RNA sequence: UAAAUUAUGGUCAAUUGUUAGUAUUCAUAUUAAUUUUUUUAAAUGUUUUAUCAUUUUAUAAAGGUUUAUUUUUGAAAGAUUUUUUGUAUAAAAUUUUAGGAAUAGUUAAUAAUAAUUUAUAAUUUUGAUUAGAUUGUUUUGUUAAUGCUAUUAGAUGGGUGUGGAAAAAUAAAAAAAA
C-alpha cells in the first residue's frame, strides 16, 4: 500500500547518497532474546523488543520470509474439510524459484502435503523454476498459492478422499495411508481423536464468500 | 422473562414445549407501545450516561493537571537537591 | 466479535478451528454463481471507458510449455463464434446453472449461449459466453466495445480462462471494478446536440392547490407473527436497512 | 455491536433487545445469525385425523394380499392429498402444479401481503428431489418495490404457507433465462399510478381503534362490566 | 410442560429431554431373535376382493 | 435448554436418533461388543463390523447394503403389469434416489393392467406419482386411467375421480369424457380407425 | 416528553440553582488531595503526628543581588514611618 | 456454559459480566439491617468480596429522629430522617465512563438524591401509562422543533467538551513583547 | 511423556504475521528456530557497514598487521588445513595459502590519481599513531563469519594486549578517514573488527563453489585454539598477487 | 565538645492473685473461651426459544497439598456502514515434625527430533525426596510491652477437548434478554 512505497522510496533516496559516513554499530542495537513473558515472540526485523524512539536507517532485507499456500483435506467428525496450510522459509533475496521449491519441501512438518510435485504460482499463474525474486517482484507481502499434481482432478470422487462416513473403507485400504494412521475403528481413548464440526454448523449449505439466502 | 401469554400460537407437540412466542397482531401493537413508552425513559437515562462522562473527563483534567503542576515542582525540587548534595559530596 | 490476537492454545501443525477454504467447482451450477455478477460489471465498464486487454482482434496463441503461465486468469472479448483449440466442449443446458446469468441478459446483451470448455489435460478451464444482438445499454464511441461489430454479425463472445478448483479469487474479476459514467443522459445538451433547444428550464416550484392523495387506511394483519422484529435483531424485511428502523414491517 | 437497538442503553436488560446484533454474536457460531423464521411446529403438523378411516397402505408393502380395492386406493390417495394440503401449500406443491414449473410467478407468504409488509419472491429455477414436497428453490425477493440483483436460494420453501398467482404473462420456458423484476426506482421511472409505497424508512402506521379499546379495557381506563 | 419435562432425569430442570440407559438397549440382549423371515405363496395368495372381482369378471 | 453441554461436541444437531446417549459411551469393550452382536442381528455382512469412531447414524454404504440385499415381496410376478411394479420400485424407489417419475412412465405403467389387482397396483403408483413424488400429468392422462379403468369393467372408480379430479389432479377432463360417466353420451370416445363408438355396447346403437 | 419537560423546567425559578450533586465531580483521582491522618514511617497514627515536618518531601535551594537592595540598617530612619509600639519593635 | 447449570442464582452472559451497582447486606433481625451500595460484577461468589469493583456506601432503611440537629419548630424538618451515604466521584466514574446496569432498588435510592430521574419501577397506580399515535406526536414536533446549530451545540455542550474558552483568556494567554 | 507437555522451545508466536489470522484463517507453520538460532551457534559477526555509495566501489589498500614466521598461528592453520582436505576436498579453492596469512585491521579504498599524496600522508600518520606503541601480543581461538558466511576467519579475542590495538587503530581510523578525508568502508567514529581471514569465496568463485560456505566443514574448527602471537609489525598493502607472492606492500611501520 | 526562650506544641504506654525456709516462667486469681441453654433464617419447578433441536445462564461433595495455585477479552460491559492492532501462561521472598539420609520418566543444550539425540547432567546435610500433622503472606485472645496465642474457607489429572475462560452433576438467597 502506501508504506511499501513510502519505505522503498526512502531506501532508494537513502542509497543516492553521496554523503554519508555510516552506521554505529554501538548506537545501532540488536534485538533481545530477554524481555518479560511466557511466550516467545518473533518480530520485524525493522522492529524491537525495547523502546526505540528512534528510526533507523533503511536496510535492504537478505531474508524474505516468503509465505506458501497449500490445501489440505482435514479430517473432521462429519467429513472432510478442504482447507488451507501456509508454509514459511526464509528464501535468501537473489535466490531461485526452484530453490524456493527445496526449501519449501524441507520446512514442512506435516506427512499430508509435499507427496507429489507441486508448482509454484501466483494469481494462478505459474513461475518459472529458471528465474529470481527479484524478476516477478515477489515480496513478504506478494501471494503465493502452490499447485499439487491431482489437484485439477479434486472435483470428482476418486482423488478427493474418502470418508467413512459414506464410503466403504476395506481391509485393502486400511492397512494404507492416512486411513490407517486414523484408526477408525473406535478405542477406549478413542485414537488419535480428531477436531469435529457438526453437519448443521453452516446450515444446509456450506461455507461461502457469498450469502446465499 | 419473556411474558407467554396464553393466546400466543399454541403448539401442539408432544416432544416439547407446548406454547410457542408468536403474537396476535394486538399483542405485536401492545408491546410496541409499553415499549414506546420505556425509551422515553431510557433516553434521559444514557442522557444522564454520556453528561456524567464528560463531567468526570473535565474533573478530571482539571484536578489532574493541578497535580501535575504540583508534583512537577516537588520532583524539580527533589532533583535540585540531589545534585547539591553531589556537589557537596 | 472481533478476531482474537494469536493461536497459542493448539499446534499450528495440526491445524485446530479454521473456517473451510472455498474452492469453486467447474461442475457444479456455483462457479457461475460466483462469477457472473462480474461479468455484467465488466461489460458495463467495456460500455463506458476503454480497458486494454478486453479486446483481442484474434484467438490467443501460446506454446504448451508457456500455457499455464500465461492463460490462467485472461479475459478477453472476440467477434465471432471460434472455440478455443484443444479444448472439449461442454454445453451448459442445465437451467440452475443458466439462471444466474439472468441480470445480465435482461439489462445487458441477451446471453444466446454458454460453453464450459476444459482441456484435453484437464488442467485448463474456459468460460464462453456468447451474446446476441446489442447491448441494453447505450455505448460510448471512445469507449472499448465501440471497437466491435458485435455490438452497436450481431452475436459476440466473451472468454475467460481459469483453473479448476480454485478459491473465487484468482479468477481475477475484481480489477475490473472501476467505475465509469455513461454520457448518455447529458449528450442532450452538449453542443453537438440538436434537440439541445427543446429544452426548457423549471427554476421554480410550481404553485400546488392539492395535497398528495391520502394512503388507503391501514388493515391490521391477521395472522400470528414472529413478535417484535426490533427485538429480534430482524432488520426490516429480512432483507435491508437498520434494525433501529423498523419500517415496512407488518405494524 | 455492529447495529444496536437504540444505540448502547443499558438501564435494563431488556432495553437491549432479544439479540444484541444482526450479527452472529459469537464466531464459531454462524448460525445464530438473525433470521426471519416461521412458526415450524404449527405449520408442519399436519393432520392425523384426515387419516382416519382410510386404510392406507406403505410403499414396500407390494404384496398381493396386502393391497386394497381400487376405491379404497383412490380415497386413499385423496385422503393423503387432503393430508399434504391440510396446512397450507408448499411451495414445491404449488410449482409443480404451474407452468414450466412456476418459472417467473411471485410466490408471497401469508404474512408477507398484511399490514405494511410487503414482499414476494419470483421463481428464478427449481431442483425436485425425488421426493416431492421438498427440494430447493431459488429466486429473486422483491420487497417494497425494490429487488435483489442476484438469484438466491428461497428460505422455508418446505413450510406449507405459500400463495400464488399464476399469469402467462410471466412465463418462461426452460430454454430461455428469467428476468429478474424491476426495482421501481430505478429501472422503471418511479409512477404513482401504477405502483404506491406502502410504507418507508420512517413510516409507520396509525393505530387501529379495536386495539385501542382493548388496551384501555385492560389497563383499566375504559370500564369492563362482567 | 413441566410434568412432560419431569420425567427426564434433567439435574437442573433445563427443558432439555435427556434419555436414560437401559442395561439391555438393543433387541438382540432383550431375548429377541432375528426377526422371522416371511413366507411369500402365503402373502401373494388373491385377496378376496380379488377373486369376488374376477367373479363379476367372468360374468 | 440446548444440549451442547450435556453430550460431545460432534452430536450437536442431532435428531431422530435412538436413544443418543448409546452412541456416548460405545468406545467402552462391552458396549462394543454388544455393537458387534447388534450388527450381526441385522446382518448383510461377511465379517464381525462396528460402526466408525463418532458416527451415531450408520453409514450410507452400509444401509444402502442393508436395503439392496433386503428381499422384495412378490416373488411370483405373472403379469406384465407386475414385472413393471418390481421394475418401478427398482428404479424409483432406489435407496437416495436423485431420479423421478414420468407421466409417460406412468402412462406405460397404467396399460398393462388386466384383472382389478393390476388396477390396485397401477393405481397405487399413481398415488405415489401425484402424492409423494408431485408430478403434473398431461391430457391424455385422464384417458389412459379411464379406458384402464373400463378394462377391468369397473366404473364406479372414474367417476370417484370425477367427482373430485382436484386431489387427483387430473387438471384436463374433455367435456365428453365427463358425460360418458354421467351417462350422457353412451359412448366415451370414438376409435378414429374403427370408426366405432367405445364402449362396443352403446356402440350397438351406432352398429 | 423531553420537549415538554425542558419547557416547564425552565418555567420555574427554584431551577436556574446550583446542584452540587448534578453539576460536577469534586475530585476524579483515585489519591486525596491532602495527607490526612494516615500511619507513618514509623507506624505513627494521624493523631500522633503533624504533617510538613522532617518525614515530608525536601524543599531543595562577585559583586551583589537584588536581595541587598531592599535591606536597611535600623540606624537610618526607614520608609513610611508606621508608628509601631516600642514594646513590640522590642 | 455449565454443563448442569446452577438453577438457583442465574444471569445472563458470560461469569463476570458488566459490573451492576447493588444494594446488599448480610440478613439479619430486621431492627439492625444496613445494606451497602456496591459496584460489583455481575457473577458473584460465595463472598461478596471476590468481585467487589466500589464501595459506594451504607443506606439505613430505618426513618430516624434528628436529635443531631436542634429540635426545629419547622413542620418539615422534624419528619424522620432516612440516612444514606453515596461516593459519587466513582458513582459517576462507573456508571458514566465505566457504563455500568443498575439493580431497582438502588436506582430509586439515588433518584431520591437527585443523581438520577425516578426508576421505571416507581409507579403511581393512580395513572396508567400513555397512549400514543404518530400524526399527533408529529403536528406537536412541527409545532415545536428548535433550530438546528441550537441543537448541534447543546449536544455539544452536555456531551462532549463544556469548559470553552472566551476571546478573553485567549487575549491573556498568548505571548507579550519580548517573544511577540 | 519423556518431558514437558508443550516445550518450552516449542512456544512461538510470529508477530509478522496480520491479527486473527493464525486463529480463524489458515494456520501457519514453520521451522522457527533456524532463525532463532544465535550469532554465537551461527558464528556470524557483525562487521562495521559501509554507507551504500562506499559499498558500490571496491576496496584497494588494507592495514594488515603483519604475522612473523615459526608462529603458533600458521602451523594450526596448516594443520586445519589438513584436516579439512581430508574430509572434503572441495574446500581446495576456498582456502588462503598459509603464505599470505595476515591480521586485517581495517580496509580502506584509494582512487588512483590522488595515490602517492595519499600513500605518503598515510604512511606518515601511521608511523605517528603507532610511534609510542610497543609490540603487541595477542591471542587468536574461534572461527567467524562476514558477508553471509562467505568469508570464514579466526577471531582476535579481547583477552590481552588487544586493547591497545583497539586505541591504536581507532586512532588511525580517526586520522586517516577522519582527517584527510579516504573512504574507509565504515564510518572513521566507528572501530574495525581486526581478524585473520582463512577461506573465501570471491565472486567468480561463487558459482562453481556455491553461495555460502557450509557450516559443516569448520563446525568443530569453530571454538579451535590457534594460540598467542607477538606482532612488531605493521603493514599498509595493496592488493595485488602476482608481484612478490605476498601481497604487495605499499607502506610499513615498526612497533618496538 | 555549649548550653538556649520568643516557653505544657506533633492529641493519654502503664502492670492490683494471702503467700509458707531457700533455689526454678508452673495448683487456688482477672480477662478470653469450651462446660451453657431456638430473638435470623428459609421451601421446591431456573428461564426463554424458531420443536425431537438450537440460543442465554462458570468455583461450597470427598480425597491432604509447606521450594505449593500462575494467565488473555474473542463473551458481556460497548456506543459503530466494513475491515485493526500490540501487550498472557513467567518468576522472587516467607514453609511445620526432639534425637536426620539420600532422592529420580528424571537436568541443560539442540528442535515445533530423539520409547537408544549430544553432555564430565539435576535435587540434598545452608536439611532434600518419601512419611506424619496441617486449608499459605490485611482478621483472635491476653498484655504497659519487643512477645506468646488464633484466623475459616475456597483451585484434586487426563481420556471427540465444548467455551472468551473448566470453575461443568443436590445443598441459592446473584432477578436471569416485555
Ligand atoms: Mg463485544
Ligand atoms: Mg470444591
Ligand atoms: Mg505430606
Ligand atoms: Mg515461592
Ligand atoms: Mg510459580
Ligand atoms: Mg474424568
Amino acid at each position: 500500500g502506501h508504506y511499501q512505497q513510502e519505505a522503498f522510496e526512502a531506501r532508494k533516496r537513502f542509497e543516492e547518497s553521496t554523503t554519508y559516513p555510516g552506521p554505529i554499530r554501538a548506537a545501532t542495537p540488536g534485538d533481545t532474546r530477554f524481555y518479560s513473558g511466557s511466550l516467545e515472540s518473533i518480530l520485524h526485523d525493522t522492529d524491537r523488543h525495547y523502546w526505540r524512539a528512534v528510526t533507523d536507517d533503511p536496510r535492504v532485507q537478505h531474508l524474505i520470509p516468503l509465505r506458501i499456500r497449500f490445501k489440505i483435506f482435514t479430517w473432521v467428525t462429519s467429513g472432510w474439510e478442504q482447507r488451507m496450510q501456509v508454509v514459511q522459509i526464509m528464501a535468501p533475496k537473489d535466490s531461485t524459484i526452484a530453490q524456493v521449491k527445496d526449501l519449501v519441501i524441507v520446512e514442512n512438518q506435516s506427512p499430508y502435503l509435499c507427496v507429489s510435485s507441486f508448482h509454484l504460482a501466483i494469481d494462478g499463474k505459474e513461475l518459472d523454476p529458471q528465474k529470481t525474486l527479484g524478476e516477478y517482484g515477489i515480496t513478504e507481502q506478494s501471494q503465493i498459492d502452490a499447485i499439487e499434481q491431482n489437484d485439477h482432478l479434486l472435483h470428482r470422487d476418486d482423488e478427493r478422499p474418502r470418508d467413512w462416513t459414506v464410503d466403504e473403507i476395506t481391509a485393502e485400504d486400511v492397512k494404507r495411508s492416512p486411513y490407517k494412521e486414523m484408526e477408525m475403528q473406535p478405542l477406549q481413548n478413542l485414537a488419535p481423536r480428531y477436531e469435529a464440526r457438526p453437519k448443521g454448523y453452516f446450515g444446509r449449505t456450506y461455507y461461502s464468500g457469498m450469502k446465499q439466502s | 422473562r419473556q411474558i407467554r401469554p396464553y393466546y400466543n400460537l399454541p403448539s401442539k407437540s408432544e416432544h416439547g414445549r407446548k406454547m410457542t412466542g408468536f403474537l396476535t397482531p394486538y399483542r405485536h401493537w401492545m408491546w410496541k407501545q409499553n415499549e414506546l413508552w420505556r425509551n422515553v425513559h431510557e433516553a434521559q437515562f444514557e442522557h444522564l450516561r454520556r453528561v456524567y462522562k464528560r463531567q468526570w473527563l473535565e474533573s478530571f483534567r482539571v484536578n489532574a493537571d493541578e497535580y501535575i503542576y504540583k508534583y512537577n515542582i516537588t520532583k524539580a525540587a527533589q532533583l535540585a537537591q540531589w545534585e547539591c548534595e553531589m556537589k557537596e559530596q | 466479535s472481533r478476531r482474537f490476537r494469536y493461536n497459542t492454545k493448539f499446534p499450528a501443525l495440526v491445524s485446530y478451528n479454521k473456517l473451510p477454504w472455498e474452492v469453486v467447482n467447474h461442475e457444479t451450477p456455483q462457479f457461475h454463481m460466483h462469477v457472473a455478477p462480474h461479468y455484467e460489471q465488466l461489460l458495463t465498464l467495456a460500455a463506458s471507458s476503454p480497458v486494454p486487454h478486453i479486446i483481442g482482434s484474434k484467438h490467443i496463441d501460446v506454446p504448451r510449455e508457456h500455457r499455464l503461465r500465461l492463460l490462467p486468469g485472461m479475459l478477453y472479448l472476440l467477434d465471432g463464434d471460434t472455440l478455443p483449440g484443444e479444448f472439449t466442449i461442454n454445453r451448459v443446458l442445465d437451467p440452475t446453472a443458466l439462471q444466474y446469468y439472468g441480470r445480465l441478459s435482461s439489462q445487458i446483451v441477451t446471453v444466446e449461449a454458454v460453453r464450459m470448455l476444459v482441456p484435453d489435460d484437464l488442467r485448463l478451464l474456459c468460460n464462453c459466453i456468447t451474446f446476441k444482438g446489442p447491448l441494453h445499454l447505450p455505448v460510448a464511441p471512445y469507449a472499448s466495445l465501440a471497437s466491435l461489430r458485435g455490438a452497436s454479425s450481431n452475436c459476440f463472445t466473451l472468454y475467460h480462462f481459469v483453473r479448476p478448483n480454485r478459491p473465487p479469487k484468482e479468477l481475477q474479476l475484481e480489477k475490473y471494478y472501476i467505475h465509469a459514467p455513461c454520457v448518455a443522459p447529458l449528450s442532450e445538451f452538449a453542443s453537438n446536440s440538436d434537440e439541445r433547444g427543446n429544452w426548457r428550464p423549471r427554476l421554480q416550484a410550481p404553485k400546488r392547490t392539492r395535497r398528495a392523495t391520502p394512503l388507503p387506511a391501514y388493515r391490521p394483519p391477521q395472522s400470528y407473527l414472529m413478535g417484535l422484529a426490533e427485538r429480534l435483531a430482524v432488520v426490516p424485511g429480512g432483507c435491508f436497512g437498520r434494525r433501529s428502523l423498523m419500517w415496512g414491517h407488518w405494524f | 455491536r455492529a447495529d444496536p437497538l437504540n444505540g448502547g442503553s443499558s438501564m435494563t436488560l431488556g432495553s437491549k433487545g432479544s439479540k444484541l446484533s444482526p450479527e452472529p454474536h459469537r464466531r464459531r457460531m454462524p448460525w445464530t445469525a438473525a433470521k426471519e423464521y416461521v412458526p415450524g411446529v404449527v405449520l408442519n403438523a399436519r393432520d392425523k385425523m384426515v387419516l382416519d378411516g382410510v386404510q392406507l397402505l406403505d410403499i414396500e408393502s407390494i404384496d398381493r394380499a396386502s393391497q386394497l380395492d381400487p376405491l379404497e386406493v383412490l380415497r386413499a390417495v385423496v385422503a393423503t392429498r387432503e393430508y399434504n394440503i391440510s396446512t397450507g401449500k408448499n411451495i414445491f406443491q404449488l410449482a409443480s402444479q404451474a407452468t414450466y414449473n412456476g418459472r417467473g410467478q411471485r410466490f408471497y407468504r401469508k404474512e408477507w401481503q398484511e399490514g405494511t409488509y410487503d414482499k414476494y419472491v419470483t421463481l428464478s429455477a427449481i431442483d425436485f428431489d425425488r421426493d416431492g414436497n421438498k427440494g430447493t428453490a431459488y429466486g429473486y425477493i422483491t420487497f417494497h418495490g425494490e429487488t435483489t440483483t442476484r438469484p438466491v436460494q428461497v428460505d422455508f420453501a418446505d413450510v406449507p404457507g405459500w400463495y400464488m398467482d399464476f399469469v402467462e404473462e410471466r412465463a418462461v420456458p426452460f430454454t430461455g433465462i428469467v428476468p429478474p423484476p424491476p426495482s421501481i426506482g430505478t429501472d422503471v421511472p418511479v409512477d404513482p399510478h401504477s405502483y404506491r409505497l406502502k410504507a418507508y424508512p420512517y413510516y409507520d402506521a396509525p393505530n387501529p381503534p379495536e386495539f385501542v379499546e382493548r388496551l384501555l379495557k385492560d389497563r383499566g381506563v375504559l370500564p369492563d362490566t362482567p | 410442560e413441566w410434568l412432560y419435562y419431569k420425567q427426564f432425569k434433567t439435574v437442573d430442570y433445563s427443558y432439555r429431554v435427556i434419555p436414560e440407559l437401559p442395561e439391555k438397549y438393543r433387541p438382540h440382549q432383550s431375548g429377541i431373535d432375528q426377526a422371522p423371515l416371511p413366507d411369500y405363496r402365503e402373502i401373494n395368495k388373491m385377496p378376496q376382493w380379488a377373486e369376488c372381482e374376477e367373479r363379476r369378471q367372468s360374468k | 435448554a440446548s444440549l451442547r453441554y450435556r453430550r460431545p461436541y460432534w452430536m450437536m444437531f442431532l435428531k431422530g436418533v435412538d436413544n443418543w446417549k448409546i452412541y456416548t459411551v460405545i468406545q467402552q469393550p462391552d458396549h462394543q461388543r454388544t455393537e458387534m452382536l447388534y450388527q450381526a442381528w441385522l446382518g448383510g455382512l461377511d465379517r464381525p463390523y462396528t460402526r466408525p469412531k463418532c458416527m451415531a447414524n450408520q453409514p450410507l454404504w452400509l444401509s444402502k447394503k442393508r436395503h439392496m440385499l433386503r428381499k422384495e415381496r412378490l416373488d411370483g410376478p405373472e403379469t406384465p403389469l407386475e414385472k413393471y411394479v418390481l421394475e418401478w420400485h427398482k428404479k424409483f424407489h432406489s435407496f437416495q434416489g436423485t431420479e423421478r417419475p414420468t407421466p409417460d412412465d406412468l402412462h406405460t405403467a397404467l396399460d398393462l393392467v388386466e384383472r382389478p389387482l393390476d388396477l390396485s397396483y397401477a393405481l397405487q403408483l399413481l398415488g405415489q406419482c401425484r402424492n409423494l413424488n408431485n408430478i403434473r400429468f398431461a391430457k391424455e392422462t385422464f384417458l389412459v386411467f379411464l379406458e384402464a379403468c373400463l378394462r377391468v369393467g369397473r366404473r364406479d372408480c372414474a367417476e370417484y375421480a370425477l367427482e373430485h379430479a382436484e386431489p387427483l389432479g387430473f387438471w384436463f377432463i374433455d367435456e365428453d369424457h365427463r358425460r360418458y360417466l354421467q351417462g350422457e353420451q353412451t359412448w366415451y370416445k370414438l376409435s378414429p380407425l374403427d370408426n366405432l363408438y367405445y364402449p362396443v355396447e352403446e356402440n350397438a346403437k351406432l352398429n | 416528553f423531553r420537549d415538554v419537560e425542558e419547557r416547564r423546567h425552565s418555567r420555574d425559578v427554584v431551577n436556574e440553582l446550583p446542584n452540587p450533586w448534578y453539576d460536577y465531580v469534586a475530585h476524579a483521582l483515585p489519591f486525596p488531595d491532602r495527607d490526612a491522618g494516615y500511619p507513618d514511617e514509623y507506624g505513627d497514627l494521624g493523631q500522633w503526628r503533624a504533617p510538613g515536618g522532617p518525614g515530608s518531601p525536601v524543599r531543595g535551594p562577585r559583586g551583589y543581588t537584588a536581595e541587598w537592595r531592599d535591606l536597611r540598617n535600623p540606624m537610618r530612619p526607614p520608609e513610611f514611618p508606621t508608628p509601631w509600639e516600642r514594646k513590640y519593635r522590642q | 456454559a455449565r454443563a448442569v447449570i446452577k438453577r438457583r442464582s442465574p444471569q445472563l452472559w458470560g461469569a463476570p459480566g458488566a459490573p451492576i451497582i447493588r444494594m446488599r447486606g448480610h440478613h439479619v433481625v430486621w431492627k439492625f439491617q444496613s445494606y451497602d451500595l456496591v459496584v460489583e460484577h455481575t457473577h458473584k461468589r460465595r463472598n461478596s468480596d471476590i468481585r467487589l469493583l466500589h464501595y459506594l456506601g451504607k443506606h439505613c432503611p430505618h426513618p430516624q429522629k434528628s436529635l443531631w440537629s436542634p429540635d426545629t419548630p419547622v413542620a418539615q424538618d422534624r419528619h424522620l430522617f432516612m440516612l444514606t451515604t453515596v461516593d459519587i466521584d466513582a458513582f459517576k466514574y462507573w456508571f458514566g465512563v465505566k457504563r455500568c446496569r443498575l439493580s431497582m432498588k438502588p436506582w430509586a435510592l439515588l433518584a431520591k438524591a437527585g443523581l438520577l430521574p425516578p426508576s421505571l419501577t416507581q409507579n403511581s397506580k393512580i395513572m396508567p401509562k400513555p397512549l400514543f399515535d404518530k400524526e399527533s406526536l408529529m403536528r406537536y414536533y412541527l409545532a415545536n422543533r428548535k433550530d438546528e446549530d441550537v441543537m448541534a451545540r447543546e449536544k455539544y455542550l452536555n456531551y462532549e467538551n463544556s469548559m470553552v474558552k472566551t476571546e478573553e483568556e485567549r487575549a491573556a494567554e498568548r505571548p507579550v513583547a519580548p517573544y511577540l | 511423556e519423556r518431558g514437558l507437555y508443550f516445550p518450552i522451545n516449542h512456544r512461538i508466536v510470529d508477530h509478522r504475521i496480520a491479527p486473527g489470522v493464525t486463529v480463524e484463517e489458515t494456520d501457519v507453520q514453520s521451522r522457527y528456530r533456524r532463525e532463532l538460532r544465535t550469532n554465537f551457534a551461527t558464528g556470524e559477526t557483525r562487521q562495521t557497514i559501509a554507507p551504500p555509495w562506499s559499498a558500490r566501489e571496491r576496496p584497494t589498500h588494507f592495514f594488515s598487521l603483519r604475522l612473523p614466521s615459526r608462529n603458533s598461528v600458521t602451523l594450526r592453520v596448516k594443520e586445519m588445513h589438513n584436516h579439512l582436505l581430508f574430509s572434503h576436498q572441495q574446500c581446495a579453492p576456498m582456502l588462503v595459502s598459509p603464505t599470505k596469512l595476515h591480521i586485517t585491521l581495517g580496509v580502506m579504498t584509494i582512487p588512483e590519481n590522488s595515490r602517492e599524496e595519499l600513500v605518503k600522508n598515510i604512511q606518515q600518520s601511521m608511523s605517528e599513531t603507532f610511534a609510542c606503541v610497543q609490540p603487541l601480543q595477542l591471542r587468536f581461538r574461534g572461527l567467524g563469519t562476514f558477508d553471509f558466511g562467505r568469508v570464514l576467519f579466526i577471531r582476535v579475542v579481547p583477552e590481552a594486549d588487544f586493547g591497545r590495538l583497539e586505541r591504536a587503530v581507532c586512532d588511525i581510523r580517526r586520522r586517516v578517514g577522519g582527517v584527510l578525508g579516504v573512504d574507509l568502508k565504515g564510518n572513521p567514529h566507528d572501530s574495525y573488527v581486526p581478524h585473520v581471514t582463512v577461506a573465501k569465496i570471491r565472486p567468480n568463485q561463487r558459482q562453481q563453489l556455491g553461495d555460502t560456505i557450509p557450516q559443516s566443514l569448520w563446525a568443530d574448527y569453530q571454538h579451535h585454539d590457534f594460540g598467542d602471537v607477538t606482532l612488531s609489525t605493521v603493514d599498509l598493502c595493496r592488493m595485488k598477487g602476482s608481484p612478490d607472492g605476498y601481497y604487495h606492500t605499499e607502506g610499513a611501520v615498526h612497533l618496538s
